Order: structure tokens, then C-alpha cells, then sequence
């Protein structure tokens, strides 16, 4: 789905950003980058769900692909 | 009256509706197949100008 | 010294296969992935002299004689 | 003492591919030095991987998956076209 | 058990065995079973100081992530030392500009 | 006959063996079969680069493979490029 | 008054905001706000619109699904203030694609 | 199933014994006790991997070596008192 994040919800993203005016021509490109994250973080995580072949993804798999993707999250 | 509806339901909504269920099909083949084209130029574009 | 280094080579070719329960891999393989563009060993492929190079990087006397010199050919 | 490391055979190798040419000495080094890298990251990464997988059964799958996921599309698939070749002739 | 002997809060004979199954080297002494572990208190210790003032700063009893982020943020040596983990329910620390606020 | 020499191929298993089996993690051992498996991937890699460096020296007219060569014949094929980068 | 009302309708009033103060309010509420923002069932709904690609019946769990949420929202925050910081160190208080651009070239995108 | 969540209460009731938890904070700083002790510990190996090698002074070295000295001199010093009270 192209409009998963619509222009709503960037514009409040861009403002949590601390931006004070969000052109009109900008969104765009940022959805394609983002696209680009999400397809690559599913591809790996659809690769580690078959390192055991495993019938479902769990959040194991998602933190491996992002610790190793170089961009390390917390929380958990 | 009888003969009538088995006269009437061999081309009827149910026949035409599993018809056009089956042109959806073909279709969405169809664009199964432009995408399959079009991610294989992507792949080929990334090694022939990269 | 190449001898001992293979004789024990070929010793520890036997020892890993034999360490607990193994069964590798089913004694079965996927085949070749995606498509098999492999060749016999390599591309068989070469590199220009000329201005190639600058065709190269918009397509994206080493250390002088004396060393070139210095790097002893290697004798087996 | 005793040093080991890969100067016949990769000799062979480039015999085998360019016998005219050999290697040099820094050359070398670089390729040792970048051939030990990846050695000790597929190894680390298919001993993380195994764990992962709370199963102690380390197969060629293993390093497969390993090649696949820190390697490029061409070089891996390659190297696993040849290794899987090799392997059924071993078998 | 291991605690009373090594006088130590955090259990390290659970710590000394992960550690032997990890086969990290040959060679692997056994003679420092809680050295990693006390680093790791004195860390976490520091931390929940952080932590406590921080919660007691906004009057709450309760430490919300959010707090524990304020202080693994307010350091230049914690940054420093990680800044690369997105923790969850995030929030960078409030900032201006010179030019954005007269 | 020898396990190498089985394979059909040049590069020996017992060394990868060895070095392999320091990562080893208790319980968790590593068998033969992958060994195998990542000297083929060695060997075809060398073997990759070898044949890269030798046509690059064959151009410049040198019987000896020289590192320039090397990084020419990496920034030729941009999958060792950014395989280097990653590695 | 659309109808029938609380007597005499229309205290709404003409009270526009010019942008600026309503702007700098806006932002300082969000910055205060941790937890999620973008609706979670497009979210989930675009993932597994976007995983059968690879293959099918690969099924998903809660936990993943929200890490992959956290990981997404997390990162594209960093990337906001770095390409305002660019914005503002030229003479550009609005976001165009120039800054954002230079943001990937120095943050290391290959 | 060992966990940190006794330890956790106990050094929480060391330094804040006031001071309440979530219900996902746990996860939190258990994380951060064995995720540092595994890159430490891989780091240890690495760095004697090259010495030739087949306990307390190497931990110590493996901290001193990255880990900041601020932090380093403590860890070396409660290091020092943990394992004169294990040999005590």
C-alpha cells in the first residue's frame, strides 16, 4: 500500500521534527526512502524467519535484522 | 414450470458472474506479469549502469 | 613446509564429520539459486588501458618501481 | 617457529585461473588479511545464527545462510552455485 | 550459594555458566566469575540514580521509559559511550534555536 | 583418498576446520559438511579475484598481480565494492 | 445557526491564528509526546501487503509487528533533525528536497 | 529461565529503594546486563585471540581497553575487591 503513511500523519511526523514550515514537494521522496527501509528490513526479516524455516515472524527476528542493519533499537 | 428455468440458468447471473471472476484472474495474471517485467529491469538496470 | 600443512589438513578432513548428531543436510541440496550464470570457473572478463577508467567512475609503479621491486615474486 | 597460511594454494588457484600471472607480496597480504576477515565473519555469524535457532545442528546451511545475508546478490549466489556443485560431487 | 561466598548482589554462578557454555577461547579463566557482573551493577547502579532523580524531578513516584531515557540522554559520557539505541516511547530532550525563538 | 582431492577442488577444509572450530560455543559444535561449504565459497571467491587482478595485470602487461589491480578489479564489479564497504 | 439551538448561534466567531506562534505550540506539544503516533492497522496492514511478495503464508505475531513500528518511527525522527539543521544553516526556514538530499550524502546511505 | 529480576530488585532497592518499576522496565536493563557482557566478552576473545592462549586480568584489560576510564577505574577496583572476597 503506496498511501500507508497519508499526508496527515508525515506532516505531524515533520512536526514532532521540529520543522516550522513543511513544503508541499516533500513527502514524496521521504515515502520512497522509507519504502525503501521498510522493503529492506521485511526481506531480511522473511530471510531469518527461513533460517529455521520458521511459519511465523516474531520480534526476534525483526531486532536481528535491525542489529545488524547498523541502526540498533532499545526497549525491549 | 420447469423446462424454462434450466433453460434459463446456463447463461444466467451465476455462469456470467464466475465469468468475470475468471477475466479478474487473467487480469491480475496480467499485471503479475508486468511486475515480474519490471522489478527483472530493475535488476538488470542495476548492474548495466551501476 | 607446504607438506605437513597438507598431511594435517588431510588428517582433520575426517575428525568434524564425526562430532555428535549431524546428518547434513539431509543428505540433499538445493540447487543452483535464482539462475545458473556461475560459468565454468569465472566471467573471463578484462579491463581497459586508456581513458576507461574515467568511462568507469561515470559508469557508477605502484608505491613507485622501487617497491614494485621490492614485492618478492612468490616461489611454492 | 611454525607459520601457517595460504601461499600454495592460492598459487594453485591463480595457476589454475592465470597461470602466466602470480601475486605479489602486499597483494597477498591484502588477500589473506581479506579472506581471514570473511572466514571469521561467516563463522561468527552462523555461531550467533545457530544459537538464534536454540539448536545445536550446524550444517552448510549455515554458512549458506550466512553468505546470503552479509554478501551481495551475485557474489553469493555464485559461490553457492559452485559450492553446491562440489558438495553433490563430494556426496 | 555464589552471592554469599563472593559477597556480591547479582548471582554470578548463573553468569560464570553462560559464560563456560559461551566457549569464547581455549584459555578461560574461572577465577572472576562476578567481574563482569560487577561492572554491569555498578553501570546499572549509576543508571537508576539517574533514573531515581529523574522520576523524583517531576514527581513521579514511578519510573516512566521516558524518564529512563532523559537520563541515559542527559550525559555526554553515557551518549558517548552508546548513542546509537532507539529506546522505546522515545522524546530527544528539549531543544531550540536562536533563530527559530526570539 | 584425500577429503580435498574428493571435493574436486584446490582448497584444503582442514584448515577452515580448525579455524572454525574456536567458534565453537559449548554445547554448540560445527560439522564437516560446512566446512566444505565455506572453503568452495573461499576458493570461488579467490579464485573470482585472481582471475580479475590477472586480466588487470595482463592489460598493464604485468606477470605479477599488484594491489591497485586489486581495488581496479574491486571498483569494476560493484558487488565487491559494497561487499568491502559492508565487510 | 444550522437550526434549531442554543438560542442565538455563531460563537464561533472569526478568531483565525496566524501561523508562526501556532506553529512553535504545535511543535512544542508534539516534542513532548513519546508514544505512538501513525494509526497501527495500515501499518500492519501495508506489512503484510508488502511480505507475500517473498512468499506467502509466512504469518506474523504482535511483537513483531511492533518492533518493526518502533523501529521505523525511531529513525526517520533522527533524519528529521538532521535535514532541519540543514534547512536552517542556509537561509531556507522551509524544508526543501536540497537539505534532505544533503542530509543522505553526509549520514553514509550506501 | 534464570533472570536478573531479583538482582534488578535488589539494586534497585541499593540505590533508590524508594522507587517503584513498570512492567516492561525489567526487559530493559536485563537487556543491557547480558548484551554488554557478550560484546565485552567478544571483544576479550578477540583481543586474546591473537596472543596465544589455550579470568580477572583479562576481563580487567578487556574494560580498560574501550570502556571509558571513568568507568574503568571503578571497574577495575570492585574487580580487585570482588576477587579478594572470593579468595577470602
Amino acid at each position: 500500500n503506496i498511501q500507508g503513511i497519508t499526508k496527515p500523519a508525515i506532516r505531524r511526523l515533520a512536526r514532532r521534527g521540529g520543522v516550522k514550515r513543511i513544503s508541499g514537494l516533500i513527502y514524496e521522496e521521504v515515502r520512497a526512502v522509507l519504502k525503501s527501509f521498510l522493503e529492506s528490513v521485511i526481506r531480511d526479516s522473511v530471510t531469518y524467519t527461513e533460517h529455521a524455516k520458521r511459519k511465523t515472524v516474531t520480534s526476534l527476528d525483526v531486532v536481528y535484522a535491525l542489529k545488524r542493519q547498523g541502526r540498533t533499537l532499545y526497549g525491549f | 414450470l420447469n423446462d424454462e428455468l434450466v433453460l434459463h440458468n446456463k447463461d444466467g447471473f451465476l455462469a456470467r458472474q464466475e465469468f468475470l471472476q475468471r477475466v479478474g484472474s487473467a487480469e491480475d495474471e496480467r499485471y503479475k506479469e508486468l511486475r515480474r517485467q519490471q522489478l527483472a529491469q530493475q535488476l538488470q538496470q542495476d548492474s548495466e549502469a551501476s | 613446509e607446504d607438506s605437513e600443512s597438507d598431511m594435517d589438513d588431510a588428517k582433520l578432513d575426517a575428525l568434524m564429520g564425526n562430532e555428535g548428531e549431524e546428518e547434513e543436510d539431509d543428505l540433499a541440496e538445493i540447487d543452483t539459486c535464482n539462475i545458473i550464470t556461475s560459468g565454468r570457473r569465472t566471467r573471463g572478463k578484462v579491463i581497459d588501458y586508456k581513458k576507461t577508467a574515467e568511462e568507469l567512475d561515470k559508469k557508477e609503479e605502484k608505491e613507485e618501481d622501487d617497491e614494485d621491486e621490492e614485492d618478492d615474486d612468490f616461489k611454492e | 617457529a611454525r607459520k601457517e597460511t595460504y601461499s600454495s594454494y592460492i598459487y594453485k588457484v591463480l595457476k589454475q585461473t592465470h597461470p602466466d600471472t602470480g601475486i605479489s607480496q602486499k597483494s597477498m597480504s591484502i588477500l589473506n588479511s581479506f579472506v581471514n576477515d570473511i572466514f571469521e565473519r561467516i563463522a561468527t555469524e552462523a555461531s550467533k545464527l545457530a544459537a538464534y535457532n536454540k539448536k545445536s545442528t550446524i550444517s552448510a546451511r549455515e554458512i549458506q545462510t550466512a553468505v546470503r545475508l552479509i554478501l551481495p546478490g551475485e557474489l553469493a549466489k555464485h559461490a553457492v552455485c559452485e559450492g553446491t556443485r562440489a558438495v553433490t560431487k563430494y556426496s | 550459594s555464589r552471592s554469599a561466598k563472593a559477597g556480591l548482589t547479582f548471582p554470578v554462578g548463573r553468569v560464570h555458566r553462560l559464560l563456560r557454555r559461551g566457549n569464547y577461547a581455549q584459555r578461560i579463566g574461572s577465577g572472576a566469575p562476578v567481574y563482569l557482573t560487577a561492572v554491569l551493577e555498578y553501570l546499572a547502579a549509576e543508571i537508576l540514580e539517574l533514573a531515581g532523580n529523574a522520576a523524583r524531578d517531576n514527581k513521579k513516584t514511578r519510573i516512566i521509559p521516558r524518564h529512563l531515557q532523559l537520563a541515559i540522554r542527559n550525559d555526554d559520557e553515557l551518549n558517548k559511550l552508546l548513542g546509537n539505541v532507539t529506546i522505546a516511547q522515545g522524546g530527544v530532550l528539549p531543544n531550540i534555536h536562536q533563530n527559530l525563538l526570539p | 583418498q584425500s577429503s580435498s582431492a574428493r571435493a574436486g577442488l584446490q582448497f584444503p577444509v582442514g584448515r577452515i576446520k580448525r579455524y572454525l572450530k574456536r567458534h565453537a560455543t559449548g554445547r554448540t559444535r560445527v560439522g564437516s559438511k560446512a566446512a566444505i561449504y565455506l572453503t568452495a565459497v573461499l576458493e570461488y571467491l579467490t579464485a573470482e579475484v585472481l582471475e580479475l587482478a590477472g586480466n588487470a595485470a595482463k592489460d598493464l602487461k604485468v606477470k605479477r598481480i599488484t594491489p591497485r589491480h586489486l581495488q581496479l578489479a574491486i571498483r569494476g564489479d560493484d558487488e565487491l565494492d559494497s561487499l568491502i564497504r559492508a565487510t | 445557526a444550522r437550526k434549531s439551538a442554543p438560542s442565538t448561534g455563531g460563537v464561533k466567531k472569526p478568531h483565525r491564528y496566524k501561523p508562526g506562534t501556532v506553529a512553535l505550540r504545535e511543535i512544542r506539544r508534539f516534542q513532548k509526546s513519546t508514544e505512538l503516533l501513525i494509526r497501527k492497522l495500515p501499518f500492519q496492514r501495508l506489512v503484510r501487503e508488502i511480505a507475500q511478495d517473498f512468499k506467502t503464508d509466512l504469518r506474523f505475531q504482535s511483537s513483531a509487528i511492533g518492533a518493526l513500528q518502533e523501529s521505523v518511527e525511531a529513525y526517520l525522527v533522527s533524519l528529521f533533525e538532521d535535514t532541519n539543521l540543514a534547512a536552517i544553516h542556509a537561509k531556507r526556514v522551509t524544508i526543501m528536497p536540497k537539505e534532505i538530499q544533503l542530509a543522505r550524502r553526509l549520514r553514509g546511505e550506501r
